[PDB]
């Protein structure tokens, strides 16, 4: 069973792409605080770019977990 | 519509902003020093545009408590 | 023998005017020191005779690649620039056009250990201009093939028009990848021909002839 | 006012499209090589072979296949296996 | 502020580029704040020099 | 980029061509200050000249060893051969230290320039020492400024300036020695 | 009819004023019209996927199934992940069915 | 074990956002009760990446 | 089955390059928040530079996934 | 051994958050104890990743 | 087929270098959003520096992909 | 001695986490200089925050030194 | 052919030096945008400092591509 | 002798923790140059903060060199 | 042929050291561009400091490149 | 001969500690460029601080190059 043993260690290292969208979502959400500390007037519009930036950075988490879904379950 | 600090994007000049912050410091001073700072706070003058050469139209000021905090 | 009649102010005439005037603006002519009058007018006309037609070439490559890239988004059609010889054959042909222009600036003779490293990074521009167009048109279409196979696995297994919140979230992920492919189709035809003006515009420089004799004051 | 002059001439192709279509077709038919899945044989083999045995199974895939890899013809059973 | 002000310092570089700007916004934006303050200062001095003159 | 070779000395020579010859040249504000920016010197090792000004007072013009300036990024300190700086200041406390003894002025905002010759020129409007501020009525108006925010976009800034001034004024009465 | 002039006028009034966003009510459930189009789009895909599958359902899938089987098949040719295997089982099943 | 190296990025991601909270509150401390409303919401949406990494570690081991 | 096992390991370590793309899309989408906090009068233009910047670095998110799928299925 | 490489990003995330506690306190020292009231809250949430990495290094080893 | 197996894992390790390109490109594309928020007056000139920089940074991404295609199919 | 061999290569990969705390201290002691170069009148309070910060990021380093010795001798 | 199989996987690990050149070039080309947004008046001089720094950082890229071409075909 | 070969490859994996200490130390020695460029009358007090930090940054670097000898020679 | 094979995968994963040399030379040549954009008066002296930084950072690249010729040919 | 084979693999993955040392020297020699662009009056004192940093960051480069030759020749 070298195939099923490889799809576990293959999908194991396939998930460390989530280190990037975990660290990228910190510097995007860290930028929201230093964006809101400068002008709190626009801090309800800056969430509208925070969640749009969140939705497009978790497209890569949706691609990284798709390769995990495709190595495990193809 | 202007781009810059919070006073400049709100149409306010820096001179008005820096004098509002000068005004609000004086309201918090000690009373042996608050009323003498009220001397340098007062605004008493008048202005008049001259669009033609001798015409008129003005704006007088008899302000005591300081530069106006509201919109000009 | 009889040409067709064109309405003035047509929408394809207005689009191609703005497209041509865009790519012509990427390599603008340089202002002489002299004032441009009837003395300087043959020097300005000769300055235009020695400049390459990058305004025409870049809108040739804009219009032939955005037409090919957007074929891949029409139903029943694939993009021709998703082929390796098509897309990289346009990239080498821009690179060779820049080089043939730069080789003719002399007398077609080709230009210590530094210059093999300027050459390599310059010869890689050949393959990088075409492979960037090819891989973008290939990798976007390939991901769409894989995710349509995954999104077909759910209604094949489960019910037709049944367990619909599972397939809705992936049919909207498939729909947002075809939408990104419309953006990559327009961007990669722009990036190919922005870069064609940069590479060909490097050798787009000649000497202004100008007045050799003057009557001052 | 000139709107009805432009409705008279209807659709028209681009003004040299017959040289594009004759140039793309002349690149796809003047390949200088056999036609993608076929091999040139001798005339003695072509006159001696049935048309069911000249056909390869790979070149006739099934038009809507129920199993991936179904072919429509079966070709020569005289394999050199 | 840059209608002529930086345009008169910038000779073989700039005379204003020695200073490290610590403003909120741009240097062209702090000079907008800084010459109105330079206008109000030398006006306050002018009508105080003139009144004592 | 050098279309107008201006200056005080140039204005004298051209004004003798358009004005009457009776009038002598007007004076200029360069003729009343002896301290320049690019003129080399004026540091003298440890203690550097600090010109802390207001419109209505010259609060300091002797030399200090460090100045804690309340910049808009944060409180920074100036030593003698500091980098040239144009610093817009928040409402905060300018600390003038001479050594062991330090005097703490709370200012309303207004710039502070460090010139290439090491001269610091603090330029504020109202510079109250904290000895003459009372800590009672500062939050009496700050609580009012924390309440009154209408849709007036001019009072959007003026209340913002009202809040950040008292808030720095709250925090800078608490830590006094 | 005139073959170019009838249904051009029929498609014109199907394109323009025929609107199921208002003729079927549907403002009661949907916020804008920009999100009625954004799920008529996804609705067109889900309908078109379910029509393309169902119009020929007994087929061995070219795409990888994820370890799932359609209905009561589960060991037949429809679910067989080896394709030369399932070609043999389909040819046996076709004589019976 | 190699799958949980994805937690390095959420470890470096939350330190930057909580680094921006210290620098963000040091500018205007009056908005510091709104900034944790953005810090902890930014914490929660980054912890979904922390559980997406840990969902598959409990699906590689336990599925 | 040393080949088909190797494609699951190689494609898993191929999609670790979706990390740096996800981190680059965090430092860019954070700059949209910092930029629209500087001048919010340009905040409909900076989204236009974000999504042109998103579509060009999403390209690297697909260059990486292309080798993921021509290791796995080619 | 591979499972505790996730402690690299937590240690680099913590060096940045405690780096901003120095710069935040040097920018206004009057708020310098409220920022530690934000730092140790931010420290407690980034250690949660350090124990999630160490939940795995003991669930691999002893489970 | 240990050579056929090692090309699938060698190319997967070869395409990790698209993490650094995907992260460098967001750093440059974050600068376009900030630098055009400083002065929007040259925002047609700074895109001309973004796309000159995109072209030279994604040229490194095709260096990485050529080694992928020269491992896998050569 | 396959377990005695795997404790040697496991413990080397176990101490990769001293790169991350080794760069965390370089950042935190880098802001100690930049904080003490802004206002040096707080230069004894920042070391009161740096050495509290140093000991609390070592918390991670001794957790990493825990499992370099928990697999080696246990 | 364990020698021929190792040159495929060794040349894959060799070409992720292109990750740092891919990330460093985005910082240098991000600084060209922010530097030219400060003074556009020397923006013809900063590109001359960008293309010099590019050519000396791509020398790190072609040095590691030398090692890829020296493992694969030498 | 797969134990004695495992101490060698485990030692190489052990000393990549010297990467992060090498990267933090350029941040700390870089920020003193920016620190000593602000007010150079603190430029020897900041060096007292650099070598305080460098002695604590090396603190984890020899913790890595203890482990690279404790698996090699212990 | 395992030993001759390990000359190729070892010297292959030796030259990942040129990643951070490529990332370091990017942030250093990025700091020339912002530094020369601050004051163009010093922009011929900062380049003399850039090649002081370039030739001394490359040393770490050549400290790697001897080892890839000391693993491959020694 | 897997011991002398693993000495080639172990010494290869040992010298990727020179990645972070190069990224340290690029941050450190970069901050001299911005440091000397701020006040060039200190630009001959700052090189005394960078070469203090270059020699003491190299100490990490010579700590790892010890273990490269302590694997290969010890």
């Amino acid at each position: 069973s070298v195939l099923a043993a490889s799809k576990m260690v293959g999908a194991g290292c396939a998930t460390i792409a989530l280190a990037g969208v975990g660290a990228g979502l910190g510097v995007m959400f860290g930028s929201l605080i230093n964006g809101a500390a400068r002008n709190p007037n626009i801090a309800k519009q800056l969430v509208g770019y925070a969640l749009l930036g969140f939705a497009l950075t978790e497209s890569i988490a949706l691609f990284s977990l798709l390769v995990v879904f495709l190595i495990l379950f193809a | 519509a202007p781009s810059g600090p919070f006073y400049r994007v709100a149409g306010m000049s820096y001179l008005r902003y820096s004098n509002i912050c000068a005004d609000l410091l004086r309201n918090v001073l000690k009373e042996p020093f608050k009323a003498k700072a009220q001397a340098r706070q007062a605004i008493h003058f008048r202005q008049a545009p001259y669009v033609d050469g001798k015409a008129g139209a003005s704006k007088v000021y008899e302000l005591e408590n300081g530069i106006p905090k509201t919109a000009n | 023998s009889s040409v067709r009649d064109v309405k003035t102010g047509s929408l394809p005439t207005n689009f191609l005017t703005g497209v041509y005037r865009f790519w012509r603006s990427q390599n603008p002519a340089e202002k002489p020191h002299d004032p441009v009058n009837d003395r300087l007018l043959p020097a300005v006309v000769d300055a235009s005779d020695k400049r390459a037609s990058i305004g025409t070439w870049a809108t040739t490559f804009f219009c032939t690649i955005i037409s090919c890239n957007l074929l891949g988004l029409m139903p029943f059609n694939e993009a021709p620039t998703s082929g390796l010889g098509f897309a990289t054959g346009l990239g080498v042909s821009v690179w060779a056009t820049a080089t043939i222009l730069g080789l003719s600036k002399t007398g077609f003779k080709f230009p210590f250990i530094f210059v093999p490293l300027e050459t390599i990074s310059y010869t890689f521009r050949a393959v990088s201009l075409g492979v960037r167009l090819w891989v973008n048109m290939l990798a976007g279409h390939t991901l769409l093939h894989i995710l349509t196979g995954m999104a077909l696995a759910l209604p094949f297994s489960l019910g037709f028009f049944s367990m619909v919140p599972a397939t809705f979230g992936v049919c909207c992920l498939l729909s947002a990848l075809v939408g990104l492919e419309y953006l990559v189709a327009v961007l990669q035809s722009g990036v190919f021909s922005i870069l064609s003006t940069v590479y060909v515009g490097e050798f787009n420089h000649d000497k202004f002839i100008g007045p050799a004799a003057k009557i001052v004051k | 006012s000139y709107s009805a002059y432009f409705a008279k001439a209807g659709f028209q192709f681009p003004a040299g499209l017959s040289a594009l279509v004759a140039g793309i077709v002349a690149l796809n038919v003047c390949t200088g090589r056999p036609t993608k899945g076929t091999k040139e044989i001798s005339n003695a083999e072509y006159n001696a072979t049935p048309i069911g045995y000249l056909q390869s199974p790979d070149q006739h895939p099934t038009a809507f296949p129920k199993v991936p890899g179904m072919k429509d013809v079966h070709g020569s059973p005289h394999h050199h296996h | 502020p840059d209608l002529l002000e930086k345009q008169l310092e910038d000779v073989t570089g700039n005379s204003l580029d020695a200073y490290d700007i610590e403003a909120s916004h741009e240097r062209s934006d702090v000079l907008r704040d800084l010459t109105e303050f330079h206008l109000g200062v030398t006006l306050y001095n002018a009508m105080l020099e003139n009144n004592c003159s | 980029e050098a279309a107008a070779p201006a200056g005080p000395k140039e204005f004298t020579e051209v004004w003798n061509k358009k004005a009457p010859s009776t009038l002598i040249v007007p004076e200029f504000p360069s003729n009343y200050t002896a301290v320049k920016a690019v003129g080399e010197g004026q540091v003298h090792g440890d203690a550097f000249p600090v010109n802390f000004y207001t419109p209505h007072s010259i609060l300091s013009q002797a030399q200090k060893d460090t100045v804690v300036l309340p910049g808009v990024d944060g409180y920074f300190g100036v030593k003698a051969s500091h980098v040239p700086t144009i610093a817009q200041l928040k409402p905060g406390v300018v600390e003038l230290h001479s050594g062991a003894e330090s005097e703490k002025f709370f200012v309303s905002g207004g710039f502070a320039f460090v010139h290439p010759n090491g001269v610091t020129d603090i330029c504020v409007l109202e510079a109250a020492t904290l000895d003459q501020v009372d800590p009672a009525a500062v939050k009496s108006a700050l609580a009012a400024a924390s309440a009154a925010q209408p849709t007036d976009e001019f009072e959007q800034a003026a209340n913002r300036a009202a809040i950040e001034l008292y808030s720095a004024l709250e925090s800078a009465v608490e830590a006094k020695a | 009819m005139a073959v170019t002039s009838f249904l051009g006028k029929a498609f014109e009034k199907y394109f323009y004023d025929f609107s199921a966003y208002e003729q079927f009510g549907l403002n009661r459930f949907l916020s804008s019209k920009g999100q009625y189009v954004a799920l008529r789009h996804v609705g067109f895909v889900m309908v078109g996927v379910n029509v393309l599958l169902a119009a020929n359902f007994p087929f061995n899938p070219p795409f990888p199934t994820i370890g799932m089987c359609p209905a009561g098949w589960e060991g037949t040719w429809v679910c067989q992940a080896d394709k030369a295997k399932a070609l043999e089982m389909y040819k046996e099943w076709k004589k019976s069915n």
